[PDB]
Order: C-alpha cells, then sequence, then structure tokens
C-alpha cells in the first residue's frame, strides 16, 4: 500500500464525522452545528454544545453548516469548524496530509460552485497539500464491494437514492426525499407535547431536545411496521372480531415505556402509536393534505430506478438495481425499516428478485458515509481517485 | 526472548511517573519507582536545548512536559524517558556487571500512554524509543485498556479516571477505547480542595490538604457518629473538625455523573450499552478517600437509572388496595455496578487500586512478552519496514 | 558510565525523518508530509532509591 | 477502418475501467476482511485474559 495517511472529514447534515485513514474508527462525531454565543464566539462539540445549551443563557444560538441538499451552506462557520477539528482532534497541521471529503449526488448543477469553495477552503485558507472529493453513495457502495448498486440512504435530511451503474452515478435518476430523521424528531416532539407540558431564535432548546430526550425515544420507541398501516389495522380489526365472536389478541395494543427524564414521568404508547412516527416518511399524506403520496418512499424509489431505465433495457437496469439495493443511514436502524423498504420495492417491482445488503452493526451505519471515505482513502493507488492540488484552483483561476 | 528480568513498564502521568523493570514471576508487586515527571532544560547560545536531572548551576529551566495529562512539551518528554531509562541501565550496570549479557541484553518496553496524546506524538515517540534508546520491542498501552485487563479482562465497561485538575471518561465496547465518545472535564481532586477552602474559610491550603488525606474524612452514602473528630497536620498540629470532613465531594460527583450520563447514552447497540453501565471503573488518587466510589455510584444511580418513578408507583400500590407488577422500560441502564475487582493480587489489595493500570500493563506485559506472537508489539523488523507507522499495524 | 554508552551497550538498522515527499505516476504536483527512510547517508543519570518508596 | 478504430479506443477506456473498478472492488473487500481480523484477534486477546 501507499506510504500516507489521510485525514477524512465527513460533513453530514446532522454530524460531522472526522478522524485518520490508519484506524478503524473516527476520532470524533461531532454537531453539524454550533452555538454562537455572545464580543461573539463559537462552540463546537457535542459535549461543550450540550453543556453550553443546559446552561440556558440568552443570546445563544444554534446554527447549521450544512443545508438539506448535504452542501455546506455558511463557509465562514465550515473554516472554524475546520479548525476546531485539525486543533482540538487530529491535532495536526492541516498543511501536512492529505485530505478526503464527501459530497452527496446531485443532477450535476451546483457541483462546480461548491468545488471552488472548497478550493478557497482548502487551498486560500488552510493550505491543505491536496484533496480528494467522494460522493457518499458511491463511497458507501465501494466500501461494500458494489460498482453498481441502488443506495437508499435514510438521514436526518430525508432519503436520498441514487443509484449507482458500474462505478457511475446516474445524476438525473438522483431523488432526495424531505422527510427523514429530523422530520421524526419534529412529529416526536408534536405528538408527546401535552404529556410533558410544553404544548430560529428558540434554537438552543429544540436543538437540546433533540439531541438528548428526543435521540432516545426514536431508537427505543419508534418501530416501522412491515406493511401499509392502516391496512394492518384493518386487518388486526378484522381478526380480533373473530377470536372475541368465536368464542362467544390484536397486536397493535401492546404498550411502551418510556421514561422522560425531565420530569420523572412515564410515557406510555401502545404499539400503533409508536408505528405511526414512521409511517410518516412512507405515506406523508397522512401529515398534510398538501402532501401528495407520490412525496413518500416507496413511489419515490420507484420513480427514481424507473428514471434510471431512461438512462443513457428498462428491464435490465430495473433488474442490475434491485439486485443491488444497500440501506444505509442512521434513521434505517429504526426496528422494520429494512423490511417495509424492502415491501415497498418488491410491490412496486413484482417482476423482479430483489436483494438487498446493509451494514449490521449499530454504529457503522451511522457513519457509513465517512467508512466509506475511508476505504477511498486506503486505496492503493493514488490514479482511483481524482486528486485536487493547489495547481487545479489556479488554472481554474484563468478567464 | 523475552526475560522477565528485562520487562520494563512506565507510566507517565502529570505530576509523576510510575517505573518497573523486572516482573516478580510470583504475583505482581505496586511499582515502587515513583519519580516527578519533570526534566531541566538548559538553553546554550546558539539555540540548543540540553537536559539535565537537575537545575545545573542554576542555569537550567524546569520543564513539567505532561499536564493535564497531555504532552505539552514532546522533545522534553523524550528526554525525560531517556533519562528514566538511562538510570535503570545505570543502576542494573553497576550492581551485576556481566548485566549487558543478560538483564540488559534485550529489554522490551511498554509504555502507558493517555488517550489525549497525538498521533503525531505517539509516532515521535515510536521514533525516539528505536532510534534514540535504541530498544527493539515496544508496545504502546492505551491506559483505558490496562484498566480493564486489571480489571478481570472486561469486554465492555467505562473507565472513570479522577485526575487533580481533570477527569476523564472513556467507555470501552468489545475490547476497544469509543475514541468519538471520550473525553475529560476541567475537574478533579484539587476541586475538593477548593470546596472545603470555601467551608472552612480561615484555614490554609496544607490544612485543607491533610484533611481530605485523613482518616477521618470520607463520603457518606464509628466516624459519621461523632459531631467533631480529629486529626493531625503535616506538621504534627492537632486540628479539630465538624461536618466539613463528610463535605466537598459533590461538586465533583455530580459533574462526572452528568458527563457519564451523556456519553453512555450516546452508545448506539444498546446491548454493547446495558454491558458498560454494569462495569464501571473508577481509578485515580482521589478516589482512595474513604466512600468515593460508592458515592459516585450512588449518583449515577440517583440521576440515570431507568426505574418507576415513586410518586407513579405509590399510585397504583393504592389502586391496588380494592401485587403490583413491575413496569418494564424500553431504555436502558435498569441495573448500574461498579465493576467487580480481583481480589486475588494480595499485593494489590494491601495497597489499594487507584492505581490499578499498572497492574493492567503487568499483566498485558507478560502475556505478551512471555508468548512467541509478535502480533501487539512493534519490533524492530517492523520498524525497519515502516517506520513510526508500523505503531498503527498492532494497536489492539 | 556515559550514559550514551550504555545506550550503546544494551540491547544487542535504519533511521526515519518525517518530511515533504511527492508522488509519482512523472511527479504528480502536490507534496505531503509523511515518514520516509532516510539513505546511507541522511547528559545525566538520576539515583533511583530516592525514587524508590519507603 | 475509422469505425473500428474508434471504437477499440473507446474500449481501451471500456477496459481501462473494468481494471479500476476491479481493483478497486479489491481493495474494498480486503479492507472489510481486515477489519473483521482486527476485530477477531482483539477480542480473541481479550477473551485469553
Amino acid at each position: 500500500t501507499l506510504n500516507r495517511k489521510c485525514v477524512v472529514i465527513h460533513n453530514g447534515s446532522h454530524r460531522t464525522v472526522a478522524g485518520f485513514s490508519n484506524v478503524e474508527l473516527p476520532q470524533c462525531i461531532i454537531p453539524s452545528s454550533y452555538i454562537k454565543r455572545t464580543e461573539a464566539e463559537f462552540i463546537f462539540g457535542t459535549y461543550n454544545m450540550i453543556d453550553a445549551a443546559a446552561e440556558k443563557r440568552n443570546g445563544d444560538e444554534v446554527y447549521t453548516l450544512v443545508d438539506s441538499q448535504g452542501l455546506p451552506y455558511n463557509w465562514d462557520a465550515l473554516e472554524m469548524q475546520w479548525r476546531y477539528l485539525y486543533d482540538t482532534q487530529l491535532k495536526v497541521s492541516p498543511e501536512e496530509l492529505p485530505l478526503v471529503i464527501t459530497m452527496p449526488a446531485t443532477n450535476g448543477k451546483p457541483d462546480m460552485a461548491i468545488l471552488e469553495r472548497y478550493y478557497e477552503l482548502a487551498f486560500d485558507k488552510l493550505n491543505v497539500p491536496v484533496f480528494q472529493i467522494v460522493i457518499e453513495p458511491l463511497a458507501i457502495a465501494l466500501s461494500m464491494g458494489k460498482s453498481s448498486a441502488f443506495v437508499i440512504d435514510i438521514g436526518a435530511s430525508g432519503c436520498n437514492v441514487t443509484p449507482i451503474i458500474d462505478g457511475i452515478v446516474v445524476k438525473n435518476a438522483v431523488v432526495r426525499s424531505k422527510f427523514g430523521g429530523d422530520f421524526l424528531d419534529f412529529q416526536v416532539h408534536e405528538r408527546l407535547a401535552p404529556l410533558i407540558k410544553e404544548e430560529q431564535k428558540r434554537s438552543t432548546d429544540v436543538w437540546y431536545e433533540a439531541s438528548t430526550w428526543i435521540q432516545q425515544f426514536k431508537s427505543t420507541m419508534l418501530q416501522v411496521s412491515e406493511k401499509d398501516l392502516f391496512e394492518l389495522e384493518r386487518y388486526y380489526k378484522e381478526q380480533a372480531d373473530i377470536y372475541a365472536k368465536q368464542q362467544e389478541n390484536n397486536p397493535l395494543v401492546q404498550k411502551k415505556n418510556f421514561l422522560f427524564k425531565p420530569l420523572n414521568k412515564t410515557l406510555t404508547l401502545d404499539l400503533k402509536e409508536c408505528y405511526q412516527f414512521a409511517e410518516y416518511l412512507f405515506k406523508p399524506q397522512l401529515i398534510s393534505d398538501k402532501f401528495s403520496p407520490e412525496d413518500g418512499l416507496g413511489p419515490l424509489m420507484a420513480k427514481s430506478v424507473k428514471k434510471a431505465g431512461a438512462s443513457i433495457s428498462p428491464e435490465q437496469v430495473y433488474s442490475l438495481l434491485l439486485t443491488n439495493v444497500i440501506i444505509t443511514g442512521s434513521t434505517s436502524l429504526i426496528e422494520g425499516m429494512e423490511q417495509r423498504i424492502i415491501k415497498e420495492l418488491s410491490i412496486r417491482f413484482p417482476q423482479y428478485k430483489l436483494t438487498t445488503f446493509a451494514n449490521q452493526v449499530m454504529m457503522d451505519r451511522k457513519i457509513q458515509g465517512w467508512l466509506g471515505a475511508l476505504t477511498m482513502a486506503n486505496l492503493p493507488s493514488w490514479s482511483l481517485g481524482k486528486w485536487y492540488s493547489k495547481e487545479d484552483y489556479e488554472t481554474l483561476k484563468r478567464d | 526472548p523475552f526475560r522477565q528480568d528485562s520487562i520494563l513498564i512506565i507510566y507517565p502521568r502529570s505530576q509523576t511517573t510510575l517505573v518497573q523493570f523486572g516482573l516478580n514471576e510470583e504475583t505482581f508487586t505496586v511499582p515502587e519507582l515513583e519519580i516527578p515527571t519533570q526534566i531541566y532544560r538548559t538553553t546554550r547560545q546558539d539555540g540548543s536545548y540540553t537536559y539535565h536531572s537537575t537545575n545545573k548551576d542554576n542555569k537550567a529551566e524546569l520543564i513539567k512536559p505532561i499536564q493535564n495529562g497531555e504532552i505539552i512539551d514532546i522533545s522534553a518528554f523524550t528526554q525525560f524517558l531517556r533519562l528514566i531509562f538511562v538510570s535503570i541501565l545505570s543502576d542494573r550496570a553497576n550492581k551485576n556487571q556481566d548485566a549487558f549479557e543478560a538483564e540488559l541484553s534485550n529489554i522490551p518496553l511498554l509504555l502507558i500512554t493517555h488517550h489525549s496524546w497525538s498521533q503525531s506524538d505517539l509516532e515521535i515517540i515510536t521514533q525516539y524509543v528505536f532510534e534514540s534508546l535504541e530498544i527493539n520491542n515496544l508496545i504502546q498501552l492505551p491506559a483505558s485498556l490496562a484498566a480493564t485487563y486489571s480489571m478481570i479482562s472486561l469486554q465492555n465497561c467505562c473507565i472513570i479516571d479522577v485526575g487533580t485538575h481533570h477527569t476523564d471518561i472513556i467507555p470501552i465496547v468489545d475490547y476497544a477505547q469509543l475514541d468519538h465518545l471520550v473525553s475529560s472535564i476541567p475537574m478533579g481532586g484539587q476541586s475538593i480542595n477548593d470546596s472545603l477552602k470555601k467551608l472552612l474559610p480561615q484555614w490554609d491550603d496544607d490544612q485543607i490538604e491533610s484533611l481530605k488525606k485523613s482518616p477521618i474524612f470520607e463520603v457518606l452514602s464509628k466516624n459519621s457518629d461523632l459531631e467533631f473528630n480529629t486529626f493531625w497536620d503535616e506538621k504534627g498540629n492537632e486540628i479539630k473538625v465538624g461536618k466539613q470532613r463528610f463535605q466537598g465531594c459533590n461538586n465533583l460527583i455530580k459533574n462526572i455523573s452528568n458527563r457519564v450520563g451523556l456519553t453512555l447514552d450516546n452508545i448506539d447497540d444498546i446491548n454493547k450499552a446495558k454491558a458498560v453501565w454494569e462495569n464501571i471503573i473508577i481509578v485515580g488518587g482521589t478516589t482512595s478517600i474513604s466512600g468515593f466510589k460508592e458515592a459516585l455510584l450512588g449518583q449515577l444511580l440517583k440521576d440515570h437509572l431507568i426505574i418507576e418513578p415513586e410518586e407513579e408507583k405509590s399510585k397504583r400500590e393504592e389502586e391496588a388496595k380494592s401485587f403490583v407488577p413491575t413496569i418494564e422500560y424500553v431504555q436502558c441502564p435498569t441495573v448500574i455496578k461498579l465493576a467487580k475487582y480481583p481480589d486475588y493480587f494480595p499485593e494489590w489489595k494491601k495497597s489499594g487500586y487507584s492505581e490499578i493500570i499498572f497492574l493492567g500493563a503487568q499483566i498485558v506485559s507478560k502475556q505478551i512478552f512471555t508468548h512467541p506472537k509478535d502480533t501487539f508489539y512493534i519490533t524492530r523488523e517492523k520498524y525497519n519496514m515502516k517506520g513510526p507507522a508500523a505503531l498503527w499495524d498492532v494497536q489492539f | 558510565m556515559d550514559p550514551q554508552t550504555l545506550i550503546t551497550k544494551a540491547n544487542k538498522k535504519e533511521s526515519w525523518r518525517y518530511d515533504w515527499y511527492q508522488p509519482s505516476k512523472e511527479k504528480y504536483p502536490f507534496r505531503y508530509k509523511t515518514w520516509l527512510r532516510n539513505q546511507e547517508d541522511e547528559e545525566d543519570i538520576l539515583d533511583l532509591k530516592e525514587f524508590d518508596r519507603r | 477502418l475509422y469505425k473500428n478504430h474508434e471504437l477499440l479506443k473507446l474500449e481501451r477506456k471500456k477496459t481501462e475501467a473494468v481494471a479500476r473498478l476491479k481493483s478497486m472492488n479489491k481493495s474494498a473487500i480486503n479492507q472489510y476482511n481486515r477489519r473483521q481480523d482486527k476485530k477477531n484477534k482483539r477480542l480473541k486477546f481479550g477473551h485469553r485474559l
């Protein structure tokens, strides 16, 4: 292998992952947001922010670095974050080592403008020697031994569906849902509000709650039902009637208990109410009358495959993609999720056999994007990736 | 390979450095060498630096290389290792004179590291050990792992290492230190001192430090029976004290606990998490304060245990007056425990386990160095091939 | 005895430096620090016992 | 001749990708097996202690 050690940085819209290419896990996972506390001042890091957030001090406000595109939109802040990472976590001059960072799949447009802002940050400001940009869905797929794959990423910003054929990304078939993890935070909060008393500028408390009890609730209460929930209900009812009538147990009546710490208070949901939260990802027409069933994850996956079949047979691409389905993302770890994504895919494409792949290790999908970039950085040849040097920048600067 | 006479363990910390050369073979002994962690740095006109054990003719400056556990001066730190290492060679070379053919012929080194050390620092140290000290075999063992290996080898646990000015919190899952969860709070033993100064204004520092180190200072959660009790100055002066001797540990205990909670809550595999919460390991000088560990446990329970809120439970029991099943929660921890100490290291039992990290290293080094497999340390072979980078092919 | 010679007589051979390196395919336009192997051409003592516990 | 020559040209890079992709897949699979190995040797050392 090569005589080098890279810094690997992944700026997700929710989490930021950083570490060196020579070890199996990242040195740090910190929030892709910061507190601006006021003479201004910028707080980064999971415990630093949760401490400051709990202080409940006026003028403290949380801002974000990554928009819903998965792309950085506040570049002055991003530099401060990178400085923070290099200074306090990796503890190395940014000038020494090659850098590997991620971008999300796009349709192609915002690409050049981003690349430029990265030149300015990597070169003008940090003095990085050289960097590679890997495309998240692509790296994750490669890290998994796959050159062609339908990559279904369910993160905080929403679902990102990306067909990848023979190492190439099909941009026009790239699809980004708007409903994911962060959406789930909103719904858990709005729904539980009356039991916990509670029912931008108030960003600090929203954030702190999202990062504390709401995060635990998601990891322990929510489940995704295997089949359209409204149907599951009608069925379980229809069956329940017969057990009852017959003599003279509906699974949705099981209760689940969550200790809510801030008030030392038990919150009990029935299994249906637990299934209900993720149902919105699949049938978002159930919150507002302003969402079409087509904004739901099932129709969306289908849409993106069909748009893959338009290249540039279809019942071949369909077959390729569907035998290499990759399910990934923090939110994809919610119990029942893989199976519903599968059921939802299988019924839009009955003629085909689906085979899906997913990291089964809890940690590794939360940071599978970073894991992907890592396996790119450990590729044995410098010729395997585009490596931008200070040169490239100079030459772009000409007219 | 290898002679047990020859195994050298060094455990450097901000104030002092525990050292041992040779393992006893019968049972493990608590390290007897404790060298203050500092070196003198004379500056020689023309720019360069020289390093001595004493202020040479009052010409040298006093460098303290490790602060808050972090290496702040990597050059003085390596010079300090050499100073220790050389001293050991001289000592043994006198006493026995055939030493260079026996005890000093192949010296493997185990260096206990701290979570905060750079990769850059770890590589430089590796280079120093192979190039300057001309040693041939090196393990760099993280402090956290030494801890878990001493504690009857725990796959999942949490280390709470209470220093003087800071406390490290370090979760271990599947025998791996979880770097992204690791952290320290800027708070430790001195906090007790500080709490006490506020409670006893007319005392001074040495008086307060003496109380903390006395038989009558404990954390509560027979001495506790007496309103007042007595203890003796560093200088033999008798001092009486009231309820203050059961105070001063609280602010620290609460701070550590809040941190432990946020940390373990970010372990993603709940099945791992349950295990960690059931193997809390507390280490460091402070922890030898009577009552301290149990008090810290008590607080983790009070703050974090998942269990039915008492009022809720009291209603349900009234209702049933007209047997109550246990409410099951989806969260962890429903059980919190301190990891069980091994009781079969007699010398260690005698002296307490505040420094048990070192026993971790005595065990690992014997394992590793008295068995052929070279999987967990850097050898000359390896150094010759990859250099300091060799280090990353034997991480645990 | 001379500390340096004590170091020399115990435990019985390359050396590495941490420096700029410029990979090739000829040479890529960029640099980066790494641990390179060198070519052919590239104080005191303390008394333990004070520090022994007693 | 023109068409055949340009097609062989396209394939020189068709084969190029066939390789690039073949070798990346190789590294990726090797890296994954190395993870698993480290994880195993670790768990094995622990369980021996």
